[PDB]
């Protein structure tokens, strides 16, 4: 790694000496810097070996002499594949961006705006002080990316309440971080993996982390941020934000807070059991209220999310192992959602969803590849995320099967408003009013939808390459928390 | 894929030795897979005592299948 | 020696004085402005100085001579002062503008600012009563001097005299607790008050004249340094008076004073009983920083505020005597001084609005689009957004007071800090996002602005990817004390 | 163009290093205001082609990328400015004068096309051509203006101060001269005579004002 | 296979000493956690230099009695 | 409504607990 | 070193605020700029060695485990 790690700096950077209003240099060779970090993500992913406790390739710089609070880059188990689709869908917003002129939108700022691997960082970091840094540091990046090509709705801006609250939650998790890491010196994970807290306060402590966490994580209590973040979100945004930001605190709850905080977690179990169950449960019926179609997919991605909170909670090997592939079924299908609806946009140029009709004659291969992926966001079983999502329900394991039954609710009528809202889309001849303009998808464009597809069946027909690779450190993380 | 059954020297009290601590966890999760795994041996094996029979196809193996299940306890 | 940085900058203040008072007074050289001239070799004899100090690092302790009796230089002194001349190199950078293109001949701003320099060189070397009130006195007179310089605009005028007021209040709170302190204890040396204050536990021991002493004193500083409950004038300090000796009178006496405090308040009295009144001030000042800058519009008044905030946030280090306490200290001055010096610089590449609130700071993002970009970063900067430098400072800094136990002080630190960092946030999406707002257009800034703002960009930005040398600097000058 | 880019680098640090790692000793030569517009074609990765007996006024810019072929004229003060695409100007054309030939960068309003002037053209004065595949043995008037996409078919003498529309493929030899475009009469024979004439006429007009020349006893007069 | 399948996963091999890595660190933070009890502890360090001077030039003025006799 | 759930789900929680006394 | 590159943007960022276009000689003395990361790093090797003294100074005091 220790070379092969840099790669999206080093191409940023030096084509930052290459303002070349001739896009096509600037496009081609970002591009092929975002795809051999991607290869390089990969090699890395072949590199692995499923059989350690440790982390793949570890590698450091020291950072502050005293407690040496460094930058600790660990990729056992989840992470592996995380930074993996990291990459796998960087360059997808390096793609659905080949328009022609590219000029307001100047296409190299959106590039070196897109191409920051501080996701890479962040999944790679393994001191939860620095790993604090990077998700609240991808804000930065993020906010650039949501509005200065975001479509604008509002005057672009997010609830100043809540985003206070948001910001407020983050920093209450950053007082919890200081308090382990002078609590014993402990810089990094692996060293707070062994050491052990005080129960009073390892409940304290998890909820501080939860706070900043179950703001990144939608929560029923704050996850206005994801619908508002979306609709003005960019259609390359949109597909980060679904993919990773997300993620972000689930991965922050699995490392952080259940091989941390194991009396903590198991005294908190009910509340975010019954939390990520109401939560699944206002965001399947909520797409009745919305009929904005980012708000749908933002919502159905909250649903999921909930899920995967519903189950990483457990020690079931096969429980966060559902938890974390459903967070790639996600990563995958919400963010091929919302390449699917910003083509929806762009093709039509219009931000009602009413207006969205007569789409078989249009894009009648755009509905196929709608359905290919609606299928997905309801979890058909045979798609990745019903793997992913059946894990988490066996994630009763151990368990009496009584937040199934919630989650019982929360995806029945999940699949029912995805069905009715790809109907509601592809519904009728319901001819629109856009002068005989059938907008065809382009080649480049049914590729970049490619992977995702690919991605999906080949986990849901072959989760072992996922499943295995993962065993080891997530049982690991378990008997941590045994 | 070559580990070592013993997990150096951990007491009952694991603050001590954060070493032996991290390596008692990643060696009894190794014990705790090595009985997972007895108990899928001993499913593919119940399989097998199927696939013999075929004629009983539940007796001649059932008490042993139990034999089989008590690889699992605390049914409850 | 060891008077080599101050023997040389007060002969060149003097070379430059003479220089700059003949030829402008000269019918040969059609009396010539002489500021830009007497400035630059202004500024160089700041840099052969720096060049001079930083240099004869062991030799500054030459002598003892100077130790039992005027003035003690050590590793924290050292750095500290090689601070000094950085920021006020910065600050004369800065201004070549506010001399060509406003109209200053008065080159002796800048021999003021030069003689304020080395008033601070022994400040922050100060180590005894006596000469800490002299250099204090001998910069606060330069300083006002130089805030109350235009004399055509009277908004300047009382905003000088309402300064001279209030550091001359200040110098003698500061004074009379130099005289309680004297007084009662008969030693002036900070090293003979060392001495005398291990053990005084004033809430436990009867000891009624070292403790107003030392509470004048903290007064005084608390002035000086423009904290909340005796900020007081500040806001108006900061708008009225020009904006280069805003820049000067906002990041150097911070600097300077802060380390005179670490001198008497860690050293000359080390107790729990002093820094009571610092975390006072370091919530309260967190407060009205976070309040007082959601609340206004001038961009000078919000800088102005902006600073006492900020200064709040560095008294949270102080207000534990911890070594990590000590270090996040100076961290947060390092931090909070290049960041003043960019905002600074900002406001001074826009020369041609007159006194003009964010509204009119609005279009940047339009015309000069990356000097936009730069004012976010310096303002995300302050509010302590994670990828920068701000929140490296106080991110330190609340580290320190949880360490230290002071958890309320943390918690109160994070609220303000969340304040700031939404209205900053906030005013980064007005100025990009929208508002369009009348569309002043302005005079390009120079090189010596361009690079300074630049670098402190690059710093800003490129500092949590090598926090190694600051924190190495930092936790030095803090084991030094 | 990138290495045109590092061109751009190299020289001026040579022009720097001429103008004050050597003038410094006595010269302020260089800070002389003298003009600039004296790049009569000037150049991007693109470059202005003209051939020999193709008069090019000194008092006329001739910028982005050019064709100038034979006989045809860019009289004093014209700016064939077309950038963007092409300015194809075909044989024994005649500007005459401070007319402009565009191709324009617009934000692609209306996909800006080659400005393929035709042959004998004799364009008058001001005319704005602008996006014009004006074609050939064509006048256009005095003050004249055009507009995107005009097609000026053979022989179809606009007018003076007119302004043509957008797309107008005019017929060959309708004479249009009005602000709204439009067909006023078919044009007569003696005119056809005379824009097939004036054509040589200012042909060789522009073989002579034979320029090529300096003229130095007015060059030391306005040296002192 | 294709030629090279065998030698191309030795990329990485175990190597196991990053264990005692997190050894040492847990060294370095046992110590570490001394890093705010420490304060000012030393009177007879360097910081004592009055007397240096005082025994240095008291008898040449300032003094009560020996110019006396 | 609303709070019922919100209520129930705890409730839910103590159904747990009440297995968990199943044993 | 890092340097370098740091310094090439610290000079094309100034022109980039300036207003003027990113050309000229000083991209050329950037190249301080190297020097000046190649000293900085010096400087925190230096640095550390003082601190570690420092440290063990100080580990000598504070009563030394008594
Ligand atoms: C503690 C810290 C405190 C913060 C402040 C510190 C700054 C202290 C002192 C210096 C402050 C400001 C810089 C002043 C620079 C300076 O006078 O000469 C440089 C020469 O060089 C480069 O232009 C060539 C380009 C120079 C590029 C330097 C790159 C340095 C990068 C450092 C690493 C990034 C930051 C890491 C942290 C700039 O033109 P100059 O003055 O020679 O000469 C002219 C100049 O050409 C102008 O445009 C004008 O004609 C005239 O005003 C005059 O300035
Ligand atoms: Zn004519």
């Amino acid at each position: 790694l220790s070379g092969l790690i840099l790669c999206p700096v080093l191409g940023s950077i030096i084509l930052l000496f290459i303002p070349n209003s001739r896009i096509r240099l600037i496009r081609l060779i970002g591009l092929c810097a975002s795809l051999i970090t991607f290869l390089y993500s990969l090699v890395l992913w072949i590199q692995f070996d499923s059989s350690t406790a440790k982390f793949q390739f570890v590698e450091s710089l020291r950072w502050l002499p005293y407690e040496n609070i460094n930058f600790y880059l660990g990729i056992d188990g989840i992470s592996l594949f995380f930074v993996i689709l990291t990459t796998f869908l960087i360059p997808i917003c390096i793609l659905v961006g080949w328009s022609g002129m590219r000029s307001y939108g100047k296409e190299y700022i959106i590039a070196f705006l897109i191409c920051e691997f501080l996701m890479i960082a962040v999944f790679c970091m393994l001191d939860l002080l620095l790993f604090y840094v990077f998700p609240e540091s991808v804000l930065i990046p993020m906010f650039i990316i949501i509005g200065v090509w975001g479509s604008r709705q509002r005057k672009i801006k997010a609830a100043y309440q809540f985003f206070l609250y948001t910001l407020l939650g983050s920093l209450f998790m950053l007082l919890a971080i200081l308090l382990i890491l002078f609590q014993t010196g402990t810089t990094d994970l692996q060293i707070l993996l062994t050491t052990e807290f005080s129960e009073r306060r390892q409940i304290f402590l998890w909820i501080a982390f939860f706070a900043s966490f179950a703001v990144k994580v939608p929560m029923v209590p704050v996850h206005i941020w994801l619908p508002e973040a979306h609709v003005e979100a960019p259609t390359a945004g949109s597909v980060i934000l679904a993919g990773i930001l997300l993620k972000f605190g689930t991965y922050g709850f699995l490392r952080f807070s259940i091989p941390m905080f194991p009396e903590a977690t198991l005294c908190f179990t009910p509340f975010i059991y019954t939390l990520s169950a109401i939560a699944i449960i206002y965001t399947s019926l909520t797409t009745l209220r919305q009929i904005d179609l980012k708000k749908i997919i933002a919502y159905s991605s909250v649903a999921h999310m909930n899920l995967v909170t519903i189950g990483m909670f457990s020690p079931n090997i096969q429980g966060i192992g559902g938890s974390i592939l459903l967070m790639l079924s996600h990563g995958l299908v919400s963010s091929a959602l919302f390449l699917c609806v910003g083509v929806l946009y762009d093709r039509h140029k219009t931000r009602l969803v009413r207006y969205y009709g007569g789409l078989v004659s249009t894009m009648p291969n755009f509905s196929t590849i709608f359905f290919s992926f609606t299928l997905a966001n309801m979890s058909l079983p045979g798609t990745s995320s019903f793997i992913g999502e059946f894990l988490i329900l066996v994630g009763a394991f151990q368990r009496n099967s009584l937040v199934a039954t919630l989650a019982a609710l929360g995806m029945i009528l999940g699949a029912a408003y995805s069905l009715w809202l790809y109907n509601r889309v592809v519904s009728g001849n319901l001819k629109p009013d856009f002068l005989h303009k059938f907008s065809d998808l382009n080649g480049r464009e049914v590729f970049i939808f490619i992977p995702f597809l690919v991605g999906l069946v080949w986990m849901g027909v072959y989760p072992k390459v996922f499943l295995d690779c993962m065993h080891t450190s997530v049982s690991n993380l378990v008997q941590h928390g045994k | 894929f070559e580990e070592s059954a013993p997990d150096g020297f951990d007491p009952e009290n694991p603050y001590k030795d954060p070493v032996a601590m991290v390596e008692m966890r990643e060696h009894i999760v190794r014990e705790k897979w090595i009985h997972i795994e007895k108990a899928k041996i001993l499913r593919e094996k119940v399989k097998w005592c199927y696939r013999v029979e075929g004629v009983n196809h539940y007796q001649k193996c059932r008490h042993l299948v139990q034999q089989y299940l008590d690889a699992t306890r605390g049914v409850g | 020696l060891a008077v080599f940085p101050e023997i040389f900058i007060i002969n060149a203040t003097f070379i430059l004085l003479i220089h700059g008072v003949v030829f402008s007074t000269s019918k040969k050289y059609d009396y010539p402005p002489l500021a830009s001239n007497v400035g630059w070799l202004g500024l160089l004899s700041v840099l052969i100085t720096l060049l001079l100090l930083a240099a004869g690092a062991p030799l500054l302790t030459i002598a003892h001579l100077f130790w039992n009796n005027l003035f003690r230089r050590d590793n924290f002194t050292y750095f500290c002062q090689i601070f000094l001349l950085l920021s006020t190199a910065g600050t004369i950078s800065m201004c070549f503008d506010f001399f060509d293109q406003e109209r200053f001949d008065a080159f002796e701003f800048i021999v003021l600012i030069l003689l304020s320099t080395c008033g601070m060189l022994f400040m922050i070397s100060a180590y005894d009563l006596i000469a800490m009130y002299l250099a204090i006195e001998l910069q606060s007179l330069c300083f006002y001097v130089i805030a109350a310089s235009k004399r055509k605009s009277e908004f300047s005028t009382e905003a000088g005299l309402k300064y001279l007021i209030l550091g001359a209040f200040s110098s003698g709170i500061l004074l009379f607790g130099c005289s309680m302190i004297y007084g009662s204890t008969g030693a002036t040396h900070f090293d003979q008050l060392a001495k005398i204050l291990t053990g005084y536990e004033i809430t436990g021991a009867r000891s009624s004249g070292i403790f107003m002493g030392i509470l004048f004193i903290a007064v005084g500083f608390l002035f000086k340094i423009t904290a909340v409950p005796f900020h007081m004038w500040a806001p108006d300090i900061y708008e009225g008076s020009p904006t280069p000796v805003t820049a000067f009178l906002s990041i150097a006496p911070k600097i300077s004073i802060f380390a005179n405090i670490l001198r008497v308040f860690i050293y000359g009295s080390y107790g729990a009983t002093l820094q009571q009144i610092f975390f006072f001030c370091s919530i309260a000042s967190m407060i009205l920083g976070a309040l007082a800058a959601m609340a206004q519009t001038k961009v000078k008044r919000l800088l102005a505020y902006s600073s006492i905030g900020h200064v709040g946030y560095i008294c949270i280090g102080f207000s534990c005597g911890t070594i990590e306490g000590i270090q996040s200290l100076l961290i947060g001055i390092f931090i909070y001084a290049l960041m003043t010096m960019d905002a600074f610089a900002i406001v001074l590449a826009l020369r041609q609005t007159r006194v003009k609130y964010i509204a009119d700071l609005g279009a940047l993002a339009k015309t000069n689009p990356i000097l936009a970009i730069t004012f976010s970063i310096t303002m995300f900067s302050y509010a302590g957004i994670p990828p920068l430098a701000g929140f490296c400072s106080k991110f330190y800094l609340f580290f320190a007071a949880l360490g230290c136990g002071a958890y309320f002080l943390a918690l109160v630190g994070v609220v303000t800090s969340v304040i700031g960092c939404f209205y900053y946030i906030r005013l980064v999406k007005r100025m990009f996002f929208d508002t369009p707002r009348t569309w002043i257009l302005y005079e390009p800034m120079d090189r010596n602005k361009s690079l300074l703002l630049a670098m402190t960009s690059f710093f800003i930005t490129l500092f949590l990817l090598y926090p190694s040398p600051l924190f190495s600097v930092t936790h030095q000058m803090a084991l030094s004390l | 163009r990138a290495f045109y880019s590092v061109g751009f680098w190299i020289r001026e640090t040579g022009q720097a290093l001429d103008r004050l790692g050597c003038r410094l000793q006595g010269k302020n030569y260089f800070r002389e205001q003298l003009s600039r517009h004296r790049t009569l074609m000037n150049v991007f990765d693109k470059a202005p082609i003209v051939d020999k007996e193709a008069f090019v006024a000194p008092s006329a810019s001739v910028i982005g990328d050019v064709h100038i072929g034979r006989g045809s004229s860019i009289w004093y003060g014209c700016v064939l400015r077309g950038d963007v695409n092409t300015v194809s100007v075909g044989s024994g054309t005649n500007i005459q004068d401070n007319s402009l030939v565009h191709v324009a960068k617009s934000n692609l309003s209306g996909k800006v096309h080659p400005t393929i002037i035709g042959d004998n053209v004799t364009i008058g004065h001001s005319a704005v051509l602008h996006g014009c595949t004006v074609e050939d043995e064509t006048f256009i008037g005095m003050g004249a203006t055009l507009l995107d996409g005009v097609v000026v078919e053979k022989h179809g003498m606009v007018a003076a101060g007119a302004l043509v529309r957008q797309n107008t493929r005019i017929p060959s030899g309708e004479v249009w001269g009005g602000n709204p475009a439009r067909f006023l009469r078919k044009l007569t024979d003696e005119e056809i005579a005379f824009i097939s004439q004036s054509a040589t006429n200012y042909s060789n007009l522009a073989q002579a004002h034979a320029a090529e020349n300096a003229k130095p006893l007015n060059v030391i007069e306005f040296e002192k | 296979i294709m030629e090279f399948a065998e030698n191309l996963v030795l990329r990485l091999m175990e190597n196991p000493e990053e264990r005692d890595r997190k050894a040492r660190e847990h060294i370095y933070e046992m110590h570490e956690r001394c890093k705010k009890i420490k304060e000012m502890w030393a009177l007879p360090i360097r910081p004592y230099g009055f007397w240096t001077f005082e025994r240095h030039n008291a008898q040449l003025r300032w003094d009560p009695q020996i110019s006396q006799v | 409504g609303i709070f019922g759930i919100a209520l129930p789900i705890i409730v839910y929680k103590g159904i747990v607990k009440d297995f968990h006394m199943q044993d | 070193m890092v340097g370098a590159l740091l310094g090439l943007g610290t000079q094309m960022y100034s022109n980039a605020l300036r207003k003027l276009p990113y050309m000229r000689h000083p991209w050329e003395h950037v190249v301080g700029m190297g020097l000046g990361a190649v000293f900085a790093n010096q400087l925190v090797k230096w640095d550390v060695k003082l601190k570690e003294d420092l440290d063990v100074m100080l580990a000598k005091a504070r009563a030394a485990n008594e």
